[PDB]
RNA sequence: UAUCCUUUGUUGCCAGCGGUCCGGCCGGGAACUCAAAGGAGACUGCCAGUGAUAACUGGAGGAAGGUGGGGAUGACGUCAAGUCAUCAUGGCCCUUACGACCAGGGCUACACACGUGCUACAAUGGCGACUACAAAGAGAAGCGACCUCGCGAGAGCAAGCGGACCUCAUAAAGUGCGUCGUAGUCCGGAUUGGAGUCUGCAACUCGACUCCAUGAAGUCGGAAUCGCUAGUAAUCGUGGAUCAGAAU
């Protein structure tokens, strides 16, 4: 019964990674109560887009942080094995 | 009623009608009335012979009115007998450039003004 | 009307000693040279002495005097007052 | 009365409708008790009284723009009767409002006053041009 | 000043060793200096856009 | 962005049950809200009228209908439009100096004139106490709980978060209660005197802010002229980019 909420700024970086330590703990393992989006908070910024004039432009901006949960329960020695090894994913925060 | 120097505060509460007072303000209005033992509530006409005798003595004890009007007077002379720029700029009746202004400054002025 | 824009000026070499001597309150009279430098808090209840050209006299900055230039206390020149120069 | 609940959203301003319907039924009370009438009769008979019926309208018929008198609708009517006896409220010298409308109401029934004037005035630009009365649209 | 600068005299007074502080290089400000630079916040600013601070670079947003 | 469905849930909620210091808080479960992804959905098809047709008008069904609503996007060309101080570039021109360093001075100088803006005159109001709801945002030396000192700004101490779990926050109008009477006034705040805080190396022409004192003009405005058709006008307050700090 392990959970690993995995987040990031990118949003495939992590559907990538988050993919990854599915199918790896599909085998040795159970097969995961899967990989699942969750709420993502935003932060937005509203700059203008010219610098002068065109008062009326100003666009919007956004830096998102999504997170992922995947969640593996009946870990078996293996199931770790194939974790702690590959890790690839940079920009990826994971948390087990 | 008549408190201090010269001051006839009539038909107000027993706070803002002192708050008229140059010496006094809020502050110094609610403190008075709570060290005398007065009613903030109540209107001047409706205060008692006995409240304000002990309402004038206390504010009494205060600084107001032309001696205080005299010091300031004399804040002004002091620096203005000087050579500071401040007391001269009190009077400003010194040159505000960069020619003569003792002289010679028609063109700005305009006809000569009396002494 | 003066002039500071937001460079007021304070000779190092009479600002930083002047707050050593804040250490542990005041210290006796000091000596500055440069007048230019202008007065600020810390410099008072201390007494500098400006120079006049000649010597230096003991010039008491008080909060008053604050803002004020040290040679606008030290007078250069000297006038006797030939008279009973009373007050 | 669908008049009523129309009356009270004129004297509302900034959406305080619970205060407006308090002025309200309060100067219909003082109102009953200032004349002996009925507050709903003497609310009906206030606006009856401020309506016009032919309005003249401009427009330009080949050389000049010709005055055309013509017939005004039932829809307009009710609106102008409300919005004029508002602001004629607002006019009066009582700082007291539901003393304002009461006295309005009252006034407007017997009839005197600037509305009344914009009432004559009207009525006197109609007719005076009966000459074309024959365009009767 | 240069009465107050008393830390370039490597022998501190009664008080041991802790004594001896820092004081800014250039302009000698004890107030905020960099260690790594021995530079005050002032200085290292003035120093670092005329690039004559190696390696170090304005940060961008 | 508006309705619905499928996948998913440490957000959500006794919706349902149990415990409850009765705070989802806990147990617990995914319905609901929400978050994310994919998908479904309008197309004049149906009804009546008119018409050669297209199509127009009315009507039912329906969450939305006739491009449902808002973005990005701007043709051949025009003014020889703007910029060679963003950058690139042809020609021209200077290379002890129209190069460089440093110290000290202004752009915020005024009798006036103009443009663009701001703040106004109250009781469908102002003020004091109490008290109820929001969204979107920001935070590493930074947001700063809580405590203590000060009328306050602020200062000293100091927990927590790195952050849809700690903080900036208090939302304001609103609601309940009380207070003020029409006078230049508890309207309005200019100006000026005194004291102080904060940023900054350093604010006497050039700061913002806090407190006290002072408290003007102004009681709604001569000739013309400007903004708008729906949650929009009008009105009220809040966060952010630039950023040590003059944005009304």
């Amino acid at each position: 019964r392990i959970r690993i909420r995995l987040k990031a700024f990118d949003h495939r970086l992590i559907d990538q990674a988050t993919a990854e330590i599915v199918e790896t703990a599909k085998r040795t393992g159970a097969q995961v109560r899967g990989p699942i989006p969750l709420p993502t908070r935003k932060e937005r910024f509203t700059v203008l887009i010219s610098p002068h004039v065109n008062k009326d432009a100003r666009d919007q901006y956004e830096i998102r942080t999504h997170l992922r949960l995947v969640d593996i329960v009946e870990p078996t020695e293996k199931t770790v094995d194939a974790l702690m090894r590959l890790d690839l994913a940079a920009g990826v925060d994971v948390q087990i | 009623a008549r408190i201090a120097g010269i001051n006839i505060p009539d038909h107000k509460h027993a706070v803002i009608a002192l708050t008229s007072i140059y010496g006094v303000g809020k502050t110094r209005s609610k403190a008075i009335l709570a060290a005398a033992g007065i009613a903030e509530d109540v209107k001047i006409s409706e205060l008692s012979e006995g409240q304000i005798d002990t309402l004038r003595d206390e504010v009494a004890k205060f600084v107001v009115e032309g001696d205080l009007r005299r010091e300031i007077s004399m804040s002004i002379k002091r620096l203005m007998d000087l050579g500071c720029y401040r007391g001269l700029r009190h009077r400003r009746g010194l040159p505000v450039r960069g020619q003569r202004t003792k002289t010679n400054a028609r063109t700005r002025k305009g006809p000569r003004k009396p002494i | 009307p003066r002039s500071l824009k937001k460079g007021p000026f304070i000779d190092l070499h009479l600002l930083k000693k002047v707050e050593k001597a804040v250490e542990s309150g005041d210290k006796k009279p000091l000596r500055t040279w440069s007048r230019r430098s202008t007065i600020f808090p810390n410099m008072i209840g201390l007494t500098i002495a400006v120079h006049n050209g000649r010597q230096h006299v003991p010039v008491f900055v008080t909060d008053e005097m604050v803002g004020h230039k040290l040679g606008e206390f030290a007078p250069t020149r000297t006038y006797r007052g030939h008279a009973a120069d009373k007050k | 009365s669908e008049l009523l609940a129309k009356f009270v959203n004129i004297l509302m301003v900034d959406g305080k409708k619970s205060t407006a319907e308090s002025i309200v039924y309060s100067a219909l009370e003082t109102l009953a008790q200032r004349s002996g009438k009925s507050e709903l009769e003497a609310f009906e008979v206030a606006l009856e009284n401020v309506r016009p019926t032919v309005e003249v309208k401009s427009r330009r018929v080949g050389g000049s723009t010709y005055q055309v008198p013509v017939e005004v609708r039932p829809v307009r009517r009710n609106a102008l009767a409300m919005r004029w006896i508002v602001e004629a409220a607002r006019k009066r010298g009582d700082k007291s409002m539901a003393l304002r409308l009461a006295n309005e109401l009252s006034d407007a029934a017997e009839n005197k006053g600037t509305a009344v004037k914009k009432r004559e005035d009207v009525h006197r630009m109609a007719e005076a041009n009966k000459a074309f009365a024959h365009y009767r649209w | 000043r240069w009465n107050a600068v008393l830390k370039l005299q490597t022998l501190p007074r009664d008080s041991s060793p802790s004594r001896q502080r820092n004081r800014c290089r250039q302009t000698g400000r004890p107030h905020g200096f960099l260690r790594k630079f021995g530079l005050s916040r002032i200085k290292v600013r003035e120093a670092a856009m005329r690039g004559e601070i190696p390696g170090l670079k304005k940060a961008s947003w």
